[PDB]
RNA sequence: GCCCGGGAGUCCGGGCACCA
RNA sequence: GAAAGAAUUAAAUUAAUAUAAUGGUAUAACUGUGCGAUAAUUGUAACACAAACGAGUGAAACAAGUACGUAAGUAUGGCAUAAUGAACAAAUAACACUGAUUGUAAAGGUUAUUGAUAACGAAUAAAAGUUACGCUAGGGAAGGGUAAUAUAGCGAAAGAGUAGAUAUUGUAAGCUAUGUUUGCCACCUUCGACUCAACAUUUCCUCUUGGUUGUAAAAGCUAAGAAGGGUU
RNA sequence: UAAUAUUUAAAAUCAAAUAUAUAUAUAUUUGUUAAUAGAUAAUAUACGGAUCUUAAUAAUAAGAAUUAUUUA
RNA sequence: UAGCCUUUAUAAAUAAUAAUUAUUAUAUAAUAUAUUAUAUAAAGAAUGGUACAGCAAUUAAUAUAUAUUAGGGAACUAGUUUUUUAAUAAUAUUAAAUCUCGAAAUAUUUAAUUAUAUAUAAUAAAGAGUCAGAUUAUGUGCGAUAAGGUAAAUAAUCUAAAGGGAAACAGCCCAGAUUAAGAUAUAAAGUUCCUAAUAAAUAAUAAGUGAAAUAAAUAUUAAAAU
């Protein structure tokens, strides 16, 4: 019909562009854990300097946050496989698996954990 | 009838106000069909089973000890307290009338008598 | 049978019917002091099928039937319908006494001292007719009924005559133990073997 | 005797829907809970329909009939009906004439086994071959002992499992019904109803 | 609904209004 | 230790529900019974749900009277969701509201009720065809896609083949390719003959070759290369 | 160590990494084949095209422009 | 007519939008086996029955040298055994648009708090245009898991959107042009030349496979693992 000129796989630096995206998406994560915990020690009662060092970090209590700070949930970058990096599970593909620069706007939308086996 | 193409349209049914939301007395609750949810505290039902509020207050949705497999629907009084309320604990009323001042009224109300 | 918690669906489940039937079964208690089997209950349905024609037939056998026993019998109603037979429902169609107390004791008294004695080819009530939890039953031709005294006193009154089944209740656990307990009261069980 | 045409009082006309890729890790049906060897799907699921069933299941007797005590089970049913429009109409009028029989097979399940003492492995798996040239996906032979297939290049073992009571699970962590239910149980509400 | 023809009732066929 | 009572727990459920299907229902709405035929009453109905409007739905409360109930209370028809139709013009009653000079009336109005427009928001009380003799305004309110069918090919091999699946054959089922057929979609608005042919190869002949208990030879059959020339 | 019959797996198992008490234990995370054929029509080859696969002897010097995992 | 848009304005106006707290459990500390504070874990107030998961009940399917119910055939002298036929029961296994006993996420959604006020909502007086949409992705119905097909659902873009990339390109990937200027960050995409910009590392490939539109069963050859 019309054609739409998308290939099967990514170019190389598309998947480093990738990779450096879902690395960026995680640093925004826990720059926003770090920021909490500094909150938290300030209402303790410390100083910046002091939250910063300080060796019992404090976790997030927000579900959101939590969540996303679980690797099993949100996987981060390094621990993230390459299976998973640059492909999705489409229900009705051949392989069961689809291109991730496929998905409509994937350069927003995040997207770690396929199903366990497929 | 080669060809079905009948139906009719939905019914709309279901929660119409939510738990901590301040009801005014007569406000629809709940439409239903059959009684998923059952009258609670200062909570009425019409002809449809539909849950409706008998006072000002707040919605709150409850299981009852004493109705096990019954989901209940209810109006606090007031928004602090819980609803599946204590069952000896004093019945928390509203009385909620008003008295005349004005005095003229006052007269009125004392004149005015049953038929 | 209570389901095995293997699996998160059997949580909120409701139990699993007997292993043998659809029905649950009782306990049967050890035959002490305190629960030893008795005569609980008699009761008498004669179901006149010819009544489905003739309504008056039912009446007759309600007469009959309190005749025999002394106590108000109540009509039978033909609960279903089937066109093979001619049954239509809502139709009296003989009579049901429940006989209890001194009033029943009297009747088997009478069955068994006039009745089944003077039937003429009776070899007594047939062993496999246990209801399984001490009920044992049998029957009565219409030509036996015109052995009882209320009925043999009077032949010119009871023109037709109507056979009937008798039911007998038992504070038996088992069977076997009310067939025992009905041979006291002398019922030749010589009918069959168990 | 009917697999292959289940009998439905109302003969009713069935919606495509959509073969199941089971993303849970199912492993129902995926085992051979009785017989020797097996045949499981390898590919993507399918849908098989009735006619190509009974040719694999032909094609399989065949191997089977001359063995002692040999026999064959067949682990699916062709349930879902299937209405298709005549070639020559045109598009609307409503849906089609029922057709045939299908069944939705997903990814690891075992269509066929097979047992009888006197048969040799190799014979089997042979058949099962050519059982596979019939049906419409891409299969594999199974073993009594030879790995679940979960996904499509993802296996496991059965025997390596979670053993869980489920009611003392849900004792730990209860439902608000159950707590409500236990708390309707405790004495003083018991006492109070009032039914 | 009202009026006929084949004391009341049933069962049939004619009309006469109503026809917005 | 027994008898009786009060029960309680479990199961409750597809039985029953005026009536389809769904949701509900034993604390019963389901069933039985007493009384009662009364809430299948009368004015105001706030406020919600729903909702374009017209409509629809639940309904607190105020007042008037009634039924049952020791009382608490409950009843504004039916366990719930279908069971329906606007205005206009007529018709019947009530109202005391106007009464075209005044008085009566007529006529209109208010309240209550009646019959239908099922094309069911109903154009009129009242309405079918044909035009290839037609005309006006407009709209498009074989190609492209698909490959079910068709043709072609493969994989596996039931079975033929005097024996032996695979010389030659190759059921039904499998996997594909082509866009040469019959269709489907609606992006978009003529079959033959003559003449001249150009291109392709899935080759009919001619050239080379492999297989052929079915290559003795000659004729064949089948397959590979091959489009140079030719193909009434 | 030869031959032998399957399988193409990190589920299990092993290795490595991160988070919890911590030289261990617990929990999570990641790591398991490649070619060739099958392969095909009509104006013209058709990755957009050129073209790209490296080699001593020698280059102040080329060494994939493919596929997979990465770095700056 | 409502929906979506605009103009002017009103206020004992923050009602709007977004998130958080709200629950359960564990540990520690303090008061009276409870309450508070701190930490940690848990898809964490209330509403729900899709996926998934399941075969319970309902509807369907399979297997028994198993049990029962009768029948057919059979041996010896009606009794009996075996071979079974069907049904029911038992045990095991299975699936479904109109089955859900378990059961997500997204979702609807509440009060207070915090953030958005050159901001949002509501209302009042005025105006419109629009009511043949298209494609992409996801989950579907119809079709044959055909269609650049058709019908609706959700989101985006196009419509009405120029710019960079996708060779060319309505609908893809990024990004919204007030006017310039061109120093610095860059997006998606790229960096031998055409053509703005590139150097490395480890493997694999010898087919030009492949190099921005992946063609299937299957066969052959090799390689690993047991
Ligand atoms: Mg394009
Ligand atoms: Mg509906
Ligand atoms: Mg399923
Ligand atoms: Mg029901
Ligand atoms: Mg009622
Ligand atoms: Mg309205
Ligand atoms: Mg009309
Ligand atoms: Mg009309
Ligand atoms: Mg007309
Ligand atoms: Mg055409
Ligand atoms: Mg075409
Ligand atoms: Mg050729
Ligand atoms: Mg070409
Ligand atoms: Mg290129
Ligand atoms: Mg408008
Ligand atoms: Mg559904
Ligand atoms: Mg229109
Ligand atoms: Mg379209
Ligand atoms: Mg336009
Ligand atoms: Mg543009
Ligand atoms: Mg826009
Ligand atoms: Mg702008
Ligand atoms: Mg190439
Ligand atoms: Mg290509």
């Amino acid at each position: 019909g019309l054609l739409w000129k998308i290939p099967w796989r990514m170019s190389t630096h598309q998947k480093t562009r990738q990779r450096e995206r879902l690395r960026n998406v995680d640093q925004v994560i826990k720059q926003l854990t770090l920021g909490l915990h500094v909150q938290r020690c300030q209402d303790k009662g410390l100083t910046y300097q002091e939250a910063m060092e300080s060796k019992k970090k404090y976790k997030p209590r927000s579900k959101s946050l939590r969540l996303l700070n679980k690797p099993s949930v949100f996987p981060k970058e390094n621990q993230m496989s390459s299976k998973d990096k640059y492909w999705t599970f489409d229900k009705k593909a051949v392989g069961y698996r689809k291109g991730i620069h496929k998905v409509p706007k994937w350069t927003k939308i995040s997207i770690r954990k396929a199903p366990k086996f497929f | 009838s080669r060809t079905s193409m009948k139906d009719s349209a939905g019914r709309r049914l279901g929660p119409k106000k939510y738990e901590g939301q301040d009801v005014s007395t007569g406000e629809i609750i709940m439409r239903q069909r059959g009684t998923k949810f059952y009258p609670g505290e200062n909570v009425g039902i019409g002809k449809d089973h539909s849950i409706f509020a008998l006072e000002p207050g707040v919605v709150r949705y409850y299981l009852d000890p004493f109705h096990p497999k019954r989901k209940f629907i209810g109006v606090a009084l007031r928004r602090d307290l819980k609803l599946p309320s204590p069952h000896f604990e004093p019945t928390v009323r509203r009385f909620g009338r008003f008295e005349l001042t004005n005095k003229r009224a006052a007269y009125k109300e004392e004149n005015s008598i049953s038929r | 049978r209570a389901w095995s918690g293997d699996s998160p669906y059997h949580l909120n489940r409701p139990p699993k019917n007997p292993r043998g039937s659809k029905a649950q079964l009782p306990d049967i208690h050890p035959i002490k002091w305190s629960n030893i089997p008795g005569l609980e209950s008699v009761v008498i349905n004669c179901f006149v099928r010819e009544a489905r024609e003739n309504q008056l037939l039912a009446i007759t056998a309600a007469l009959q039937l309190q005749q025999i026993t002394g106590c108000k019998p109540h009509p039978i109603f033909s609960k279903n319908d089937v066109p093979t037979w001619k049954l239509r429902k809502g139709h009296q169609m003989g009579a049901k006494v429940e006989l209890k107390g001194k009033e029943m004791s009297q009747f088997l008294s009478t069955l068994t001292e006039i009745v089944l004695p003077r039937i003429r080819e009776y070899k007594g009530i047939s062993n496999q007719s246990g209801n399984r939890f001490g009920g044992i039953s049998f029957g009565l031709t219409a030509e036996d009924i015109k052995f009882f005294p209320e009925i043999d006193a009077n032949q010119d009154s009871w023109p037709k005559t109507f056979g009937m089944h008798i039911n007998i209740n038992t504070s038996a656990q088992l069977d076997y133990q009310a067939r025992t307990l009905l041979s006291g009261f002398q019922f030749p069980f010589f009918g069959e073997e168990k | 005797k009917h697999e292959y045409a289940p009998r439905f009082k109302i003969v009713q006309k069935k919606q495509k829907g959509r073969v199941p890729v089971r993303t849970g890790g199912s492993i129902k049906g995926s085992t051979l809970q009785f017989g020797k060897y097996g045949l499981r799907l390898k590919s993507e699921g399918i849908r098989i329909s009735a006619q190509q069933l009974k040719e694999a299941d032909n094609a399989i007797m065949r191997y089977v009939r001359p063995l002692n005590n040999g026999h064959l089970w067949r682990r699916l049913c062709t349930n879902v009906a299937v209405c298709i429009k005549g070639n020559e109409t045109r598009m609307g009028k409503g849906k089609g004439g029922f057709d045939h029989w299908m069944v939705r097979v997903p990814t690891g399940k075992i269509l066929f086994e097979i047992n009888g003492d006197d048969l040799h492995e190799k014979v089997a798996r042979e058949a099962f071959r050519k059982a596979g040239t019939k049906l419409p996906g891409v299969y594999e032979f199974v073993s009594l002992d030879s790995l679940v297939r979960v996904g499509l290049h993802s296996f496991k073992n059965p025997k390596d499992d979670p053993v869980k009571n489920f009611y003392d699970e849900n004792a730990k962590k209860p439902s608000k019904k159950y707590l409500n239910i236990l708390k309707s149980q405790e004495p003083q509400y018991k006492l109070f109803r009032g039914r």
